[PDB]
C-alpha cells in the first residue's frame, strides 16, 4: 500500500513541477506585449456596434488606449456621462450634453404635393434618385421609400400611410444614421423639448413653391418681423430657427400664412405670477419689460394683478434677485 | 486603298433599326419664332448673361461670358428681341437659367464675323484660339470642351488623332448622313486637328454596315499616306472610346487614366466638320443634324436643326404622334433619357429624339437571379455584374470596391441581356455614387 | 387640357426576349423523348409516378409562399423540372409515397430552406436520391429495377460488370439503345434520346459542350488506362443524364470556363474511382455531390484579367 | 547571459510557479490511487461473472466446464492451415458425469463493417449448433446491431458436418442455408465465417 | 435574492444547447435514444458541480499563467472517479457511451465555465449556476434524443408506437441527420423568440 | 504502402469531422472568414504533431511497465494543456496581434476533442512511431480541409436570402449536415 500510494504521486509531481518551471521562464524570453492599463474602460462603455464610430469595434476601442490616438468624447451615443464614466479611471473630467431626436422637415403627403409622372424600378430611395432624381413635383419633398427606416439599427422609424416618416422618442438614440442615409437632406437632430420646427426644405420662389405644393414656404418674411430675439433668418428662399436664441414664444407659429411651423398656440399667459413668500414689493418688474403687463401701484403682497395679456418669454423667470415670478403653461385645451 | 479591319471581345447585337431612316432624304427645318438658351450647355462652370430684358441681337451674337478655364461662350442662333432672362426647365429634370429670343424673321449675321484663314497659314495656337471662340464642344454626347482637350501637358505624349465613325446605337442615323454628305470638311478637320497638336498620324473608324460612306470617304482623302481608313465588325460598344484604340491600335487604356496615356487624341466626326465649318465661314456653333424617329412618330426623319428649338416643335414638324406616347427618349435607347415634359429645347450634344408607344414602353419585374452567368459573358470589361448589384443591394460598399466597380462604363450590355429582367446598371451606379462621396468625407 | 404622363425610369429602354420560363420550357421539351421510351418500354405505371413527384413539388412550393408572405411564382417551371428529373431516379417497384417524400425533402429544405430559386449551392435532386438511398436501402436496390414478369434477368448490368460476369450482360448496342432487356432507373436506359435532347439543349445556348465533352473524356481515358472497355463504361449505369441534365445545373456549378474545366475532370475522375474501388456499383451522384461542395474554392482562383490593369505582384498592401 | 542578467528575485518567483502545481498534482494522485484500490478488482469479478452467463446461456445443461491450457488452442491454430491466427480466444470442454457433453469456443473475427466481433457458440457431442451468441460489437446501433437478437435463434438446429452459405433472399432454400438481414450482409458473413471456423475446430478436435 | 437569479440564468436565458451552442459532440453522438441522453447529462452534471466548486474554492493562490493545467487536473480527477464508480456499478450505460465518458474532460462547457464564472465568483453562485446548467443541458439531450428516436426507431422509450410493420428513417438515427434536425429546432425557437 | 494507405484513410475515407464528430465547436465557431480558418489550421496541425510524440513516449516508457494504466487521461490533457499554453503565449507576440479574433476558442484548442481522441485512436491501434505521426498529420489536414470548404461555402452564402430566422447557427448546421452526406458518399472503401 506504501508504494501504490508513492509512486504515481512522485510521477505526477515531478511532471507538474516540470512544467510548471518550463511555462515560468517562457513567461520571459517569449512574449511579454508591454502593454500596461488594462482596458477597463469597455465596462463604462455600453457599445452594441452601433454606428456613431469607425475605430474596428468598442473592445477595439478599449484596447486602443494608452497610446493617445483616440479622442476621450469619440462617442456620442453614450453621452457625456458615459464620456465621463469612460475617461473617469483616468479622470480629470466633468461635462454634460442634451439629449436630441431625429425629425423629418416635410409634410407633403401624397396628396398636397402629387407626383408629376410614374416611376419603374426598385423601391429605393436612391435608386429612385438614379431615375433623373424622381417622380416627385416637388423636387426638395421625400420620396416616401423609407431607406431610412432600412439604415435604423434600433428600429424607431415607421412609415405612415400619408408616406412620410414618424420617430418613436423611447428608442431614438442621438446617432445619425439616417441623417446621412437620406438624398434629399431632409433628416435632421432636434432637441427633444423643442416644439417650434419650420417644417420644409423648397429653395424656389413665391410662385413656383405655391404651384407645388400646399403648404410651401413662399419666403413673405411675416415669420421674421414677429420675431424679437433674432431667432428665425430667411436664406435662399426658405426660413430657418435658430434653436439656441427660441425662447417658444408662439408668434411666428401664428402669423404664417402657409402653415409652415409646427406647434399649437398654447402657452404663456403668466405675466408677473409671483409667489409671495419670496418678494419685497419691490416694485421694479412694473416700469418695463417689453409689455407694460404688470402696471399697478406698489404691489404689497399678495400681488393683485390681472392676466390679459403678454408674451411669456420666460427671462423675467431668471433676472428678478430672488425669481418670485413662477412661470405655468395655463392656456386652453 | 488599303482597308484594315477590326473586332473587340464582349457585346450584344440589338435588333437595328436603323433601316426606317437611311433611305429618306435629309430634311431642314424651318425658320423658327422663338428660341431658349441655357447658360450651362458643356460641362464645368456654368455663364454669366450679358444681356438684358428688351434688348436686340444679332445672329451669332455672344450672350454669356465663359468663367474659368473649362469653360466655353454661348452664342444667339436667331436675330430678334430678347424677352427674358429667368430660369426654364431643363433636359436634367430642373430648371435653369437661359435667355429666352423671340425671332424677328430676318437672318441678319453680326458685323464682326470673318474667315479665320485657310489650313497653310494657320497653326496651332490660332487653331486653339479659333476653336474656344466658337464655342465647340464635343457632339459626341458628353460635351467636354475642345480647346481643352487640345492642350497637352508638357508630361504627356502623344502620336495619334482617330475619329470616331462607329456609331453604335440603335436608330440613329446622323452620322451617316454627314459622312456621305459632307466628307470633305471631315477630312479637313482631322488634318486641322492634326496640325493642333503636332502629330503626322491619323485614323477613322468606321462600321461595315455603312459601306458608303467608307467609299467617300476613300475617295475625299486622296493620295494623303498618313491618313488610314478601317473597317469594324457591327456591335454596341465598339464606338466607345476605348473598344475603338483597342480594335484600331491594339493598346489599352490604364485603370483610370484617361486616353491621354495612351498617346491617342480620340474625336468625333461631327465635331471635325464643325471645326472646318467655322474655319471657313467664321460663324458659330448654332445648328446640328438630330434623328426624330420611334413607334408613335407618323413621319420618321433625319433634319438639321439649330440650338434652342423645343421638342415638341421637331414632333409637330414630323408628322405629330399617331398615338399616344408612353415615354420620350433624349438620345438612344442603351444610354437615352426619360423626359417630363415637352418644353425641353434641343442642345449641342442632342442626338436624336426616340418616342415610344405604351405597348414598347412595357418591362417586367425584377425576379431572382437564377445564375445563368451571361452577364459575366457580354461584359467589355471583363467584371461580374451579379455580385456587384447583389453587394450594393444591402450597403456593402468595401465589397463592392473590392470587386473593381469604378471601371464600368455604365454600356448597359448586362441589364438587356437578364432573363430575370434586373437592374444591375443602376445598382453599379449607386455603388459607385457611394464610393466617390465616401471619399471625400472620409479624406 | 389633356396631359401625357409619361414613365421614367433608368436606362437601357430595351431588352431581350429570353425569360426563365422559356428555358424551363425548353428544358422540358429535351427531356420529352426519355419519357417516351420509358413508358414504351416499362408500362402505364412508369408515368403515373412521374405525375405523383411533378404534382407533389407544385403543391409544395406554393404551401411556403402562402405562408411566407411572397409572391407565388410557380409559373416559371422550375419546380416541374425539379419533380420530372427526381422521377426519373426510380426504379419501377417504388410505392407511392417514396416520391412525395422525396418531393417534399427537395423542396422545402434543400431550395427553400436557402432563399428560393438560384440561393442554394448543392443539388435538389441528387440530394434527395441520397437520401432515399439512404433511409430506405430496400426499396432501392438491386430488386427493384427488374420487372416482376421477368424472371430470369436478377441483375443489372453494373452489378454484373463488377462481379466479373461479363459474358451475361447485355450487348453494347443494346445497351446504347435500351430495348431488348435493359433494366435500371426509367428514366436512363436509353443513350440515344439522352444524346438527341442534350444535342438540342447546346444547339439552343441553354448549355455549351464543356461539361459533358470533357466528363466523357476523362471516363474514357481513365477506363482506356486500366485496361477496361470505355464505350460500355460509357452506355451503362446513369452517367449521360448526369452529364448533359445534373451536372449543368445553374446554381451549383461555376460560372467561368477554366472552371467548368476542372469541375468536370473532378466530376470524372471521383465517378471512375468510386465505380473501380469503391462500396458502390456507381458513383455519379456522390462526384457531382463532392463537386457541388468545391465550386466556391474553384471560383475563387480561376477569375478572367480585367480590362486596364496588368497584374500586381502581391506588393500593394506591404 | 540570460537576457541581460534579470534581477534575482525573478528566479524566486519561479519556485512559486512550479512548487504550487506540484503539490496540486500530488494531491490528484492521492485520490486516485484510493479509489482504485477499493475499485479495480470488484469490477473483474463483474466482468467473469458475465463470462460465465455466456458460458451456460450458450449450452444449457447442469454440467461443470473445464479450460484448456491455451497451449492446445495455439498447436490447432498453428495445424489445419488457418490463414490468420490469433482469432480463437477461449475452448472450453463440458462434463457431465464423465461422459463428453460438448465444446463451447469463442472466437474473434475480423472482416467486419467497423472492425472486429466476438462470437461465442457451443457445439454438442454429436454435432449440432445449441446456440450463438454476440459479446462484443462496436457495428451501427441501427443497421449491424441487429444480429444479437432473433437473427441468432435460426442458428439452432444446424450440424457439425459442412459449411454454412448466406443468401441475400427471403427464400431459405435448403439445409445449411443462413439468410442475412436486409441491408447488412457483411456482419453476417463474418459471423457465418466464425461459426465456421468454430465447426472446423471442433471437427479436428473430436477426431 | 442572487442565488436564484443564478440558479434561474441556467436553462431558459443561457441554455448552453440552443444559445451558447457548446458541447455538441456527445449531443451529437449519443442523443439516438432518450436514455442517453439523460444519463450524459446526469453525469456531466455531476462532474461540473464538482469541478466548479473545487474551482471556486481555489480562487485565490492559483496564478493567471498556469491556470489551464490547475482546471484540467481538477476536471480530469473528477472524471476519472465518476467513471470508476460507473464502471463498477453501471456498465450498460458505461458500454453504451464508452468513448465520451473519458471525454467529459473537455466537453466545451466545463472548462468555458470555469474561466468565466468560477474565477470570480465565491461558492455559493458557482453552486447554482452549476446546477442550472446542468438541469440545460439534460433537458435539451432528453428532448433532441426523444425527437429523434421517434422518427429514427418507432419507439419512445423503448415503448412502440406505430406496430410492427413500420420502415424507419434510418438517416436521422444517422450522423447526417442530427445536424438538419438540431438546426431546425434552433430556428423554430428564434421565430419565437424576437417575434414575441 | 502502409503510410500512403494510412494519410488517404484518415483525410478522405475516415475524416474526423465530417465522420466521427470530432471538430465540432471551433468548425462552427470560426468559419465565418477563409484566412482565420487557415491559421487555425495550422495551430491546430502544429498542437498534434507535437502532442503524438510526447503521448507514445510516457505511454510506451513509463505508464506501460509500471501498472498505471488508470493515468492515461490527465497525464495525456496535462500534457495537452502545457503545449496549448505555449502556443497561446507565442501567438500573440510573434503571429499577428489582429488574429486573436477568436476570443474563447483559443484556449477551447486543448478541448478541441480531435487531439485527445487521436493520441487515444493511436494508443488503441497498436502504432508504432512513424505511424503514430503520419496519423495526427492525416487527421489535421483532414480538419483543414474541411474547416476551408465549409467557409469557401459560407462566404458564398453571404450573398443569399436566408429569411429572417434562421441566420448563422441553423444555416450553418443545415450546411454541415449537406456536406455530410456528400461524405457519406464516400463509405465501404476498403484501403
Ligand atoms: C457605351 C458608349 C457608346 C458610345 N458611342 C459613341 C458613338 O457611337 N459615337 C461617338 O462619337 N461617341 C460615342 N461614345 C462617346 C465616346 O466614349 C467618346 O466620349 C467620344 O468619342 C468623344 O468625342 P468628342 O471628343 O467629340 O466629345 C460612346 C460612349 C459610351 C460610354
Ligand atoms: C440547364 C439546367 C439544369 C438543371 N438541372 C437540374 C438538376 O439537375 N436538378 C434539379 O433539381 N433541378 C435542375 N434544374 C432546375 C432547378 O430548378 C434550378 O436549376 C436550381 O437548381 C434550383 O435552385 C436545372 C435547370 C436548368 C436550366
Ligand atoms: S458610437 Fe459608441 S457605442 Fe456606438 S459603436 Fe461607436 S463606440 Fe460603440
Ligand atoms: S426621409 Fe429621406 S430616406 Fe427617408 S423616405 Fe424620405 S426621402 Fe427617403
Ligand atoms: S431614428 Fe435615426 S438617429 Fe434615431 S436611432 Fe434610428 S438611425 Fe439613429
Ligand atoms: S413644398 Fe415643402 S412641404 Fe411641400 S413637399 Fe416640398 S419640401 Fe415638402
Ligand atoms: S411666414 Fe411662413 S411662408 Fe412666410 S417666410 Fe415665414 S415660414 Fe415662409
Ligand atoms: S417661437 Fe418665438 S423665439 Fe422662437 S422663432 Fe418663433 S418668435 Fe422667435
Ligand atoms: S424681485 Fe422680481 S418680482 Fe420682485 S419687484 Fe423685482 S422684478 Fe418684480
Ligand atoms: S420678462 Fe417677458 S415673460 Fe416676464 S413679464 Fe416681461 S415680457 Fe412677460
Ligand atoms: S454596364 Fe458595366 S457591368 Fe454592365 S456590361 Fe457594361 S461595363 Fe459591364
Ligand atoms: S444575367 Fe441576370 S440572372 Fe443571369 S447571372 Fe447575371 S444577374 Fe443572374
Ligand atoms: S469540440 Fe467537442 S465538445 Fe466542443
Ligand atoms: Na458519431
Ligand atoms: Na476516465
Ligand atoms: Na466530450
Ligand atoms: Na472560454
Ligand atoms: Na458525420
Ligand atoms: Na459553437
Ligand atoms: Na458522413
Amino acid at each position: 500500500m506504501l508504494n501504490a500510494i508513492l509512486v504515481p504521486v512522485g510521477i505526477l509531481g515531478v511532471f507538474g513541477l516540470i512544467f510548471g518551471i518550463g511555462l515560468a521562464i517562457a513567461a520571459k524570453v517569449f512574449e511579454v506585449y508591454e502593454d500596461p492599463r488594462v482596458p477597463l474602460v469597455r465596462a463604462a462603455l455600453p457599445g452594441a456596434n452601433c454606428g456613431g464610430c469607425g475605430l474596428p469595434g468598442c473592445d477595439a476601442l478599449a484596447a486602443n488606449i494608452v497610446g493617445g490616438s483616440a479622442a476621450i468624447d469619440a462617442c456620442p451615443v453614450g453621452g457625456a456621462s458615459c464620456a465621463a464614466a469612460v475617461a473617469e479611471i483616468m479622470g480629470m473630467e466633468a461635462g454634460s450634453a442634451v439629449k436630441k431626436v431625429a425629425t423629418v422637415i416635410c409634410q407633403g403627403t401624397c396628396e398636397t404635393a402629387p407626383n408629376r409622372a410614374e416611376y419603374y424600378g426598385e423601391m429605393d430611395c436612391r435608386e429612385a434618385m438614379i431615375a433623373s432624381g424622381g417622380s416627385k413635383g416637388c423636387r426638395y419633398g421625400c420620396l416616401g421609400y423609407g431607406t431610412c427606416k432600412a439604415v435604423c439599427p434600433f428600429d424607431a422609424i415607421v412609415i405612415g400611410e400619408d408616406g412620410l416618416p414618424k420617430v418613436d422618442p423611447e428608442k431614438c438614440t442621438s446617432c445619425g444614421k439616417c441623417v446621412e442615409a437620406c438624398p434629399k437632406s431632409i433628416m435632421t437632430l432636434v432637441p427633444e423639448a423643442q416644439e417650434v420646427i419650420v417644417k420644409c426644405h423648397n429653395f424656389d420662389k413665391g410662385k413656383i413653391a405655391r404651384l407645388s405644393c400646399t403648404t410651401a414656404c413662399i419666403a413673405c418674411g411675416a415669420c421674421v418681423k414677429a420675431c424679437r430675439f433674432d431667432a428665425i433668418t430667411v436664406e435662399n428662399n426658405c426660413a430657418k430657427i435658430d434653436y439656441d436664441k427660441c425662447r417658444q414664444c408662439y408668434e411666428c407659429v401664428d402669423k404664417c400664412p402657409m402653415n409652415c411651423i409646427s406647434g399649437d398656440v398654447e402657452y404663456g399667459k403668466s405675466t408677473a405670477y409671483i409667489i409671495e413668500e419670496n418678494c419685497i414689493a419691490c416694485g421694479l418688474c412694473a416700469k418695463n419689460c417689453p409689455v407694460n403687463a404688470i402696471t399697478g401701484e406698489i404691489k404689497k403682497p399678495p400681488y393683485v394683478i390681472d392676466h390679459d395679456m403678454c408674451i411669456g418669454c420666460g427671462i423675467c423667470f431668471d433676472k428678478c434677485r430672488k425669481s418670485a415670478i413662477e412661470m405655468r403653461p395655463n392656456k386652453t385645451k | 486603298m488599303n482597308v484594315k479591319h477590326g473586332t473587340f471581345k464582349g457585346g450584344i447585337h440589338p435588333p437595328y433599326r436603323k433601316e426606317s431612316t437611311a433611305e429618306v432624304p435629309l430634311g431642314f427645318g424651318k425658320k423658327p419664332e422663338m428660341v431658349i438658351i441655357p447658360m450651362s450647355l458643356h460641362i464645368g462652370a456654368p455663364c454669366t448673361p450679358i444681356v438684358k430684358k428688351g434688348d436686340t441681337v444679332f445672329l451669332g451674337q455672344r450672350v454669356g461670358e465663359p468663367n474659368g478655364f473649362v469653360s466655353v461662350p454661348v452664342h444667339a442662333s436667331v436675330s430678334g428681341k430678347v424677352i427674358a432672362v429667368e430660369e426654364r426647365p431643363h433636359a436634367s429634370g430642373d430648371r435653369v437659367m437661359s435667355v429666352v429670343i423671340e425671332s424677328d424673321g430676318l437672318d441678319t449675321i453680326d458685323p464682326s464675323i470673318k474667315p479665320y484663314g485657310t489650313l497653310e497659314d494657320m497653326d496651332a495656337d490660332a487653331i486653339k484660339k479659333m476653336v474656344l471662340n466658337a464655342g465647340i464642344v464635343g457632339l459626341g454626347g458628353a460635351t467636354f470642351p475642345t480647346h481643352v482637350k487640345l492642350a497637352i501637358p508638357p508630361d504627356k505624349k502623344v502620336d495619334c488623332v482617330v475619329l470616331n465613325g462607329a456609331e453604335c446605337e440603335p436608330y440613329l442615323t446622323a452620322d451617316h448622313h454627314l459622312m456621305t454628305s459632307q466628307a470633305e470638311k471631315v477630312v479637313m478637320g482631322l488634318k486641322l486637328a492634326m496640325k493642333s497638336v503636332g502629330v503626322e498620324k491619323g485614323f477613322i473608324g468606321v462600321e461595315d454596315n455603312k459601306t458608303d460612306a467608307i467609299e467617300a470617304l476613300v475617295k475625299a482623302i486622296g493620295n494623303d499616306s498618313r491618313l488610314e481608313v478601317y473597317s469594324l465588325h457591327t456591335k454596341y460598344p465598339q464606338g466607345a472610346e476605348k473598344q475603338l484604340i483597342a480594335a484600331i491600335t491594339g493598346r489599352e487604356v490604364p485603370s483610370g487614366a484617361l486616353p491621354a496615356d495612351a498617346g491617342v487624341v480620340v474625336m468625333n466626326v461631327g465635331t471635325a466638320a464643325q471645326i472646318a465649318e467655322s474655319m471657313i465661314t467664321g460663324l458659330p456653333l448654332y445648328k446640328r443634324y438630330l434623328t426624330c424617329t420611334g413607334d408613335a412618330i407618323k413621319n420618321p426623319q433625319t433634319i438639321e436643326i439649330r440650338i434652342g428649338v423645343p421638342f415638341q416643335s421637331v414632333i409637330d414638324q414630323c408628322g405629330g404622334f399617331s398615338s399616344e406616347p408612353g415615354k420620350v427618349i433624349s438620345g438612344g435607347p442603351m444610354m437615352g433619357v426619360t423626359q417630363f415634359v415637352t418644353d425641353i429645347p434641343v442642345m449641342k450634344g442632342t442626338s436624336g429624339i426616340l418616342c415610344l408607344t405604351k405597348e414598347s414602353a412595357k418591362i417586367a419585374t425584377p425576379s431572382n437571379c437564377i445564375h445563368c452567368g451571361k452577364c459575366v459573358g457580354v461584359c467589355p470589361i471583363h467584371l461580374q455584374p451579379l455580385n456587384i448589384a447583389e453587394y450594393s443591394q444591402r450597403n456593402m460598399w468595401d465589397k463592392c470596391e473590392s470587386n473593381n466597380a469604378m471601371d464600368c462604363i455604365e454600356c448597359g450590355s448586362c441589364s438587356y441581356i437578364c432573363p430575370a429582367k434586373r437592374t444591375l446598371v443602376s445598382s453599379i451606379r449607386v455603388a459607385k455614387r457611394e464610393i466617390i462621396a465616401q471619399r471625400r468625407k472620409g479624406n | 387640357m389633356n396631359e401625357l404622363n409619361l414613365t421614367v425610369s433608368s436606362s437601357p429602354h430595351i431588352r431581350a426576349k429570353h425569360s426563365t420560363a422559356s428555358i424551363m420550357q425548353n428544358v422540358i421539351i429535351a427531356l420529352l423523348p426519355a419519357l417516351a421510351v420509358a413508358g414504351y418500354v416499362f408500362g402505364l405505371w412508369a408515368l403515373a409516378l412521374v405525375a405523383i413527384c411533378v404534382i407533389s413539388s407544385v403543391a409544395t412550393e406554393a404551401v411556403i409562399q402562402k405562408l411566407l408572405k411572397k409572391p407565388i411564382t410557380v409559373n416559371d417551371w422550375s419546380a416541374v423540372v425539379t419533380g420530372v428529373l427526381l422521377a426519373f431516379n426510380l426504379p419501377i417497384n417504388a410505392p407511392w409515397w417514396i416520391g412525395v417524400v422525396g418531393s417534399v425533402f427537395a423542396i422545402a429544405i434543400v431550395k427553400q430552406c436557402f432563399g428560393g430559386l438560384g440561393q442554394n449551392f448543392i443539388n435538389p435532386a441528387l440530394a434527395a436520391r441520397a437520401f432515399l438511398l439512404a433511409s430506405w436501402p430496400g426499396h432501392m436496390t438491386s430488386t427493384a429495377y427488374i420487372p416482376l414478369t421477368d424472371t430470369v434477368t436478377t441483375a443489372t448490368p453494373l452489378a454484373l460488370l463488377k462481379a466479373g460476369e461479363t459474358g451475361s450482360m447485355p450487348s453494347t448496342l443494346d445497351l446504347f439503345t435500351g430495348l431488348n432487356g435493359v433494366y435500371g432507373c426509367i428514366g436512363e436506359i436509353s443513350a440515344l434520346a439522352l444524346l438527341i435532347g442534350g444535342l438540342y439543349l447546346i444547339y439552343k445556348g441553354i448549355i455549351s459542350w464543356r461539361i459533358p465533352t470533357i466528363y466523357l473524356l476523362t471516363i474514357a481515358i481513365f477506363a482506356l488506362l486500366v485496361g477496361q472497355d470505355p464505350i460500355v463504361h460509357m452506355v451503362s449505369g446513369g452517367v449521360m443524364l448526369g452529364a448533359f441534365f445534373m451536372a449543368t445545373d445553374y446554381a451549383s456549378s461555376p460560372v467561368t470556363a477554366k472552371g467548368q474545366i476542372i469541375y468536370a475532370i473532378g466530376c470524372g475522375l471521383i465517378t471512375m474511382i468510386i465505380r473501380l474501388y469503391g462500396g458502390y456499383p456507381e458513383g455519379c451522384s456522390y462526384s457531382i455531390l463532392l463537386m457541388n461542395v468545391a465550386t466556391p474554392l474553384i471560383e475563387r482562383f480561376t477569375k478572367e484579367r480585367i480590362y486596364g490593369v496588368t497584374k500586381i505582384k502581391k506588393e500593394a498592401k506591404a | 547571459m540570460e537576457t541581460k542578467e534579470k534581477v534575482q528575485i525573478d528566479w524566486k518567483v519561479v519556485f512559486k510557479l512550479g512548487l504550487i502545481l506540484f503539490v496540486i498534482s500530488a494531491v490528484a494522485a492521492c485520490a486516485l490511487a484510493l479509489t482504485n484500490y477499493v475499485t479495480a478488482g470488484t469490477i473483474e469479478e463483474m466482468n467473469v461473472q458475465t463470462n460465465t452467463v455466456a458460458r451456460q446461456e450458450v449450452l444449457p445443461k447442469a454440467a461443470d466446464f473445464e479450460a484448456v491450457p491455451a497451449k492446445d488452442v495455439e498447436k490447432i491454430a498453428s495445424e489445419i492451415g488457418m490463414e490468420k491466427p490469433e482469432e480463437l480466444l477461449e475452448v472450453y470442454i463440458g462434463k457431465s458425469n464423465g461422459e463428453v457433453v460438448g465444446y463451447t469456443v469463442k472466437t474473434g473475427p475480423t472482416s467486419g463493417y467497423a472492425g472486429e466481433v466476438q462470437v461465442l457458440t457451443g457445439i454438442s457431442a454429436d454435432g449440432v449448433i445449441t446456440g450463438i451468441t454476440i459479446i462484443k460489437s462496436n457495428e451501427t446501433p441501427g443497421l449491424g446491431a441487429k444480429a444479437s437478437g432473433v437473427w441468432n435463434d435460426q442458428f439452432t438446429g444446424k450440424s457439425a458436418k459442412e459449411e454454412l452459405v448466406v443468401v441475400k433472399g427471403t427464400t431459405k432454400e435448403g439445409s445449411n442455408e443462413i439468410q442475412a438481414i436486409t441491408g447488412s450482409t457483411i456482419t453476417s458473413k463474418a459471423v457465418t465465417s466464425g461459426v465456421n471456423m468454430s465447426i472446423q475446430v471442433y471437427q479436428n478436435l473430436s477426431k | 435574492m442572487n442565488f436564484m437569479k443564478n440558479l434561474t440564468r441556467g436553462i431558459i436565458r443561457e441554455n448552453p444547447t440552443f444559445v451558447l451552442v457548446l458541447g455538441m459532440c456527445p449531443t451529437l453522438a449519443v442523443t439516438t435514444s432518450a436514455i442517453n441522453g439523460m444519463g450524459m447529462g446526469l453525469a456531466t452534471m455531476l462532474v461540473l458541480i464538482g469541478s466548479n466548486v473545487a474551482i471556486s474554492a481555489l480562487r485565490k493562490v492559483i496564478p493567471d499563467n498556469i491556470r489551464i493545467p490547475a482546471f484540467v487536473v481538477v476536471i480530469a480527477s473528477f472524471v476519472t472517479i465518476v467513471g470508476m464508480l460507473m464502471k463498477a456499478y453501471v456498465p450498460a450505460l458505461d458500454a453504451a457511451l464508452g468513448i465520451f465518458i473519458p471525454l467529459i474532460v473537455v466537453n466545451c462547457i466545463i472548462l468555458a465555465r470555469a474561466e468565466a464564472f468560477a474565477f470570480s465568483n465565491g461558492i455559493a453562485d458557482s453552486f447554482a449556476d452549476a446546477v442550472g446548467m446542468g438541469l440545460g443541458f439534460t433537458l435539451a439531450l432528453t428532448i433532441l434524443g426523444s425527437i429523434r428516436e421517434i422518427l429514427g426507431a418507432g419507439s419512445i422509450f423503448g415503448f412502440s408506437l406505430f406496430g410492427a410493420a413500420y420502415e424507419p428513417v434510418l438517416l436521422m438515427i444517422l450522423p447526417p441527420g442530427a445536424f438538419l434536425t438540431l438546426g431546425l429546432l434552433i430556428g423554430l425557437i428564434n421565430w419565437k423568440t424576437k417575434k414575441a | 504502402m502502409t503510410l500512403i494507405f494510412i494519410m488517404i484513410s484518415a483525410i478522405f475515407v475516415n475524416n474526423f469531422v465530417l465522420s466521427r464528430f470530432l471538430g465540432i465547436c471551433p468548425f462552427l465557431g470560426v468559419s465565418k472568414q477563409v484566412e482565420t480558418a487557415v491559421g487555425m489550421g495550422v495551430a491546430v496541425t502544429f498542437v498534434m504533431a507535437l502532442a503524438s510524440a510526447i503521448t507514445y513516449v510516457v505511454q510506451y516508457a513509463i505508464l506501460d511497465p509500471l501498472s498505471l494504466g488508470y493515468l492515461q487521461t490527465i497525464a495525456f490533457i496535462l500534457i495537452i494543456a502545457a503545449l496549448v499554453q505555449l502556443v497561446e503565449m507565442i501567438i500573440k507576440k510573434s503571429s499577428p496581434s489582429l488574429y486573436q479574433a477568436l476570443g474563447v476558442y483559443l484556449p477551447l484548442i486543448t478541448t478541441n476533442c480531435a487531439v485527445l481522441g487521436v493520441a487515444l485512436i493511436n494508443i488503441q491501434n497498436e502504432y508504432n512511431f512513424i505511424e503514430t505521426i503520419f496519423n495526427g498529420v492525416g487527421a489535421a489536414l483532414g480538419f483543414t480541409l474541411a474547416i476551408v470548404l465549409f467557409a469557401g461555402i459560407r462566404e458564398r452564402l453571404e450573398t443569399s436570402a436566408v429569411p429572417k430566422a434562421l441566420e448563422g447557427f441553423p444555416i450553418a448546421l443545415l450546411t454541415a449536415g449537406l456536406m455530410a452526406i456528400a461524405f457519406l458518399g464516400f463509405s465501404g472503401m476498403k484501403l
